[PDB]
RNA sequence: GUAGUCAUAUGCUUGUCUCAAAGAUUAAGCCAUGCAUGUCUAAGUAUAAGCAAUUUAUACAGUGAAACUGCGAAUGGCUCAUUAAAUCAGUUAUCGUUUAUUUGAUAGUUCCUUUACUACAUGGUAUAACUGUGGUAAUUCUAGAGCUAAUACAUGCUUAAAAUCUCGACCCUUUGGAAGAGAGUAUUUAUUAGAUGAUGAUUCAUAAUAACUUUUCGAAUCGCAUGGCCUUGUGCUGGCGAUGGUUCAUUCAAAUUUCUGCCCUAUCAACUUUCGAUGGUAGGAUAGUGGCCUACCAUGGUUUCAACGGGUAACGGGAAUAAGGGUUCGAUUCCGGAGAGGGAGCCUGAGAAACGGCUACCACAUCCAAGGAAGGCAGCAGGCGCGCAAAUUACCCAAUCCUAAUUCAGGGAGGUAGUGACAAUAAAUAACGAUACAGGGCCCAUUCGGGUCUUGUAAUUGGAAUGAGUACAAUGUAAAUACCUUAACGAGGUUGGA
C-alpha cells in the first residue's frame, strides 16, 4: 500500500492544533484520495480521524509522490470553530453554498429605494444562510457527536 | 493628493518583511503607532509569515479577535492586525508564554529573538527628546514613543535606558560617548554592533559617528541611527545571528561551505 | 548576372506542453444593457409579551426587526486635455505653516453667591424610530395625528464644613504630626520670567502675571467584574476595560522649502516697475509663510553662463550583479502636476479647489392624466459610431491585500478561469519482432558493361502493445477539488510516371 512520511510540523496552541507537511508515497497506484490519506495518517498519530483535516495536494510529474499539508486539532469542538465554512461542507457537515450574489445585489436595489416600513419585510426574504444559522448547525454537530 | 493614503502594495512593502513577491498585490499596512511605517512589523506579518502560527489571513483575524488574548507587546494586550511592533520590543505569545525581541538581522531583515523569562522583563529604550513641561516638571521621551515623568537628571538627550517592564522602572542608563556598544536601527549598515569610536558633530545639520567591532571593522553612520546597546563593551541583550556582525559574501562562503 | 530571397509579402493548412498577451494607441468619441460605499455591539439608544420572534431576568433575556445611530463614502479608479511649467528629480526645516490618524501621557484649584448647594435616591429636554391620518401623473415626495428614545439637544450643586489647593513652626517620629503658613485652564494683551529648560539660535518654552475675554475646559457614560472593606442597611468596593476630554509629539500629514536637472534659439539683448519689477513698510486677508493683496513708497533687480526672450503636443520619467564575461531586474512612466457639459457659487470636513456634494445658471436633455415630474457611468462593458488594431456583460473575494465600526461587514482589490500561436511553445503519437513462399535480383548512366543479389506475398507468429472510460484524493480557483497530477480500473486500426 501507501507509505506516508510526515515532514514539517509546527505546534499552534493558539488555534490549538499542529500543522504538518505530508509526503505520500504511492509508487504504483495513482494519487491518494484525501480520504484514504486521512486514516493512514490518523493511525501514525493515533488520533481520531475526524479531528485530522488534510488539505492541498500535488503529484510530482508522474512518480508516485504527492506533497500536502494537514491539520491536527485536539477537540473536534475546536476544529468545528476554527476550520473554514468551506472545509465543513466538504466533510458534508455544513452543507450547501447557494448563489447569494445576484439576489443580494437585487435587494440592495429595492431597499435602497424604500423607507423602513417595507424594508423590514423585504429583509424577511433574502436568501437564507445566516451566520446565526451556521452556528446552530455547527452546534448540532457538537452535541450529537461524541466518540474516540 | 486626494487626502491621506490608506493601503499598501505587495511590491512597495519593505524588504525587511522578507515578503512574498508573487504573494498577492497588497500587504497589511502598518497602523499609526509607536514605530514608523518602514521601521515596524505589523502583527499579521509577525505571526503568519514570521512565527508561522497563523497562515491564511483569517487565521490572524481569529487569534487577535478571539476572547482569549494570545498576543502581548511590552506587557500589554494587542488585537490589531497591524500593530507596528518596532525595534527593541518584547512580544509574548500568551498561549505558549513565548517571549521575543524585535530586532533587525545583520542583513537587515526583521528577526525574532527568543528571550528567557529573564530578559522578557527589561526592554531597551533610546531617548528621543528631553525637556521640562507643566508645573516645573522634567520629561524624557523614548523612540518607543514612551513619555517619562520625573526621570533621573543625569540623562542627556541621546541616551539609552534599560527598562524594567514589570515595574515600569528605569535602571542603569548610558549615553553615547567614545567607548560604548551600539546597535544601528537603520542604514546601509543596520544590524551591526560595535564600539563607538568618536562622534564628530558638524552642526550645519547632520552629525556623524564611527565604530569598530569583532573583526575590528570600520563603521560609519549618522547619530540618529545609533542605538546604545550598552555601556563599555558589555552588550545588554542577546543578539540574533550570533553577534551583531556580518560577513563578506566571501566570509559567509568560507564559514558555510568552507571555500 | 546569379537565385535566394537566412525578403517577405500573405497568400494555401494539420499530436501532446504552457511561464501565458488582446479599443492607452483615433477623440482624454459616454453612459446602451448591465450594473452602484455604507456600517457594529462588552456597545449608545428597542415592546412589562401592539418590531416581534421565541422564551418564564424576574426592574430591561436574548433577540433581532428600526431606527438612532457613529462612522468612511476628500480614499480610488479611469482620465493630458492641457501643460517647456520646477512638472519632476534630487535638493530645503518649516523660527514661518497646518495637522484627525496613532499612541502615549494627562485634568484640586471651576462654589467659593453671604454651602433651602434642594437635593445628584447622576436634569432637562427634546425625537425619532415608532402607531397611525394622508395626499398626489407620479418623487430619495409628502402632508397633517400621535407617539416614545438617546453615548443627541440642553443642561447641570460637585457636601457633610468652614472646599480644596498651596508654608510650616513644631515634635515625632511616624501614621509623618504637622501649627497656623499661605491659594485650575481653551480666549485674548500687557508686562515680568526666562537668571533660572533649550537652541546658532528666542521676545523660544513654560513660565507667570494681572487683567478679559457672549470662550473654553471639565464623562448626568455604558460594560462586565460586586466581593472585599465596615456597617449592621451603610460607606463604600470599584475592578476592569467601553464611552469620552485635555493639551503635547505620536507617527498622519501635507504644506511649503533651499540646494542639481525640459529641446532648440542671440537670427533671443536686453528684461521685468502703475501698484509689483524689485526693496521695504502698514494692514488685511489668509488657518496659518509669502506683492498675496491694502496701501506706502524704495527704484528695483533679471540678463551673452543669452537673460527679456523665443522655438522641441511636453502632460511629463526605480534593482542588482557584476576578474573579464555571466546577466538582469522593479514589471505598458517607480516617479510625478492638470478632466470629469459650459459657467457660477457654494458641500464634507482632521481632512477636497470635493469630479464623481450640492445648488443655481446655461446648455443639452427626458417622462408624462398635464400637471409636473429626468437625466452628464476618460471607476465598467456594451451597440452605434470610431470606424486601425485586438476574449463571456466567466468564478471566487479560495488567497493576499483592501476598507472598516469590539465580527469575521464589506471589499470591483485580487484571484481564478475559460476564450484565446495570444507569442506561443513544445516536439513526443503504429510499430516491434514469428514463419513460409520465392522471381532472381537489382542497380548502374549502362548506350553495354557493370555491380552484386532477396523480394513479393493484398501468405502463416508474437505482449494481457495502446489507447480511450472508473472510483482516485487531490498540489486544487477550501467551492476550479474530477478540469488539472496521480493512481488505477478496465481498453489498437510534391511532383513528375500508366
Amino acid at each position: 500500500t501507501i507509505v506516508i512520511r510526515t515532514k514539517k510540523i509546527l505546534v499552534n496552541p493558539l488555534l490549538s492544533r499542529r500543522q504538518l507537511s505530508l509526503d505520500v508515497l504511492h509508487p504504483d497506484s495513482p494519487t491518494a484520495s484525501k480520504e484514504k490519506i486521512r486514516e493512514e495518517l490518523a493511525k501514525q498519530l493515533k488520533v481520531d480521524a475526524r479531528n485530522v483535516v488534510v488539505y492541498g495536494f500535488s503529484t510530482q510529474y508522474g512518480g508516485g509522490k504527492s506533497t500536502g499539508f494537514a491539520l491536527v486539532y485536539d477537540n473536534q469542538q475546536y476544529l468545528l470553530k476554527y476550520e473554514p465554512n468551506y472545509r465543513l461542507r466538504k466533510v458534508k457537515i455544513l452543507g450547501e453554498k447557494p448563489n447569494t450574489r445576484r439576489s443580494f445585489k437585487e435587494l440592495k436595489r429595492k431597499i435602497k429605494r424604500t423607507s423602513g416600513k417595507a424594508i423590514t419585510k423585504l429583509l424577511s426574504e433574502k436568501k437564507g444562510d445566516t451566520w446565526a444559522s451556521v452556528q446552530s448547525k455547527k452546534s448540532d454537530h457538537l452535541k450529537n457527536f461524541v466518540a474516540k | 493628493a486626494r487626502g491621506p493614503k490608506k493601503h499598501l502594495k505587495r511590491i512597495n512593502a519593505p524588504k525587511s518583511w522578507m515578503l512574498n513577491k508573487l504573494g498577492g498585490i497588497w500587504a497589511t499596512r502598518p497602523s499609526q503607532g509607536p514605530h514608523k511605517l518602514r521601521e515596524s512589523l505589523p502583527l499579521s506579518v509577525l505571526l503568519k509569515e514570521r512565527l508561522n502560527y497563523a497562515l491564511n489571513g483569517r487565521d490572524v483575524t481569529l487569534i487577535l479577535n478571539d476572547k482569549e488574548q494570545n498576543v502581548f507587546v511590552d506587557g500589554k494586550v494587542r488585537r490589531d492586525k497591524g500593530y507596528p511592533t518596532g525595534l527593541m520590543d518584547v512580544v509574548r505569545i500568551e498561549k505558549t508564554d513565548q517571549s521575543f525581541r524585535i530586532l533587525y538581522d545583520t542583513k537587515g531583515r526583521f528577526v525574532l529573538k527568543s528571550l528567557s523569562k529573564e530578559e522578557a522583563k527589561y526592554k531597551l529604550l533610546k531617548v528621543t527628546a528631553k525637556a521640562i513641561g507643566p508645573n516645573q516638571i522634567p520629561y524624557i521621551v523614548t523612540h518607543d514613543s514612551r513619555t517619562i515623568r520625573f526621570p533621573n537628571p543625569e540623562i542627556k538627550i541621546g541616551d539609552t535606558l534599560k527598562y524594567d517592564l514589570v515595574n515600569n522602572k528605569i535602571e542603569n542608563f548610558a549615553h553615547l560617548e567614545s567607548g560604548n556598544v551600539c546597535y544601528i536601527q537603520q542604514g546601509n549598515n543596520i544590524g551591526r554592533v560595535g564600539i563607538i569610536q568618536h562622534i564628530e558633530k558638524h552642526q550645519g545639520s547632520f552629525d556623524i559617528c564611527h565604530v569598530k567591532d569583532a573583526k575590528g571593522n570600520a563603521f560609519a553612520t549618522r547619530l540618529g541611527n545609533i542605538f546604545v546597546l550598552g555601556q563599555g563593551k558589555k552588550s545588554w541583550i542577546e543578539l540574533p545571528s550570533g553577534d551583531g556582525v556580518r560577513e563578506t559574501i566571501l566570509e559567509e562562503r568560507k564559514r558555510k561551505f568552507s571555500y
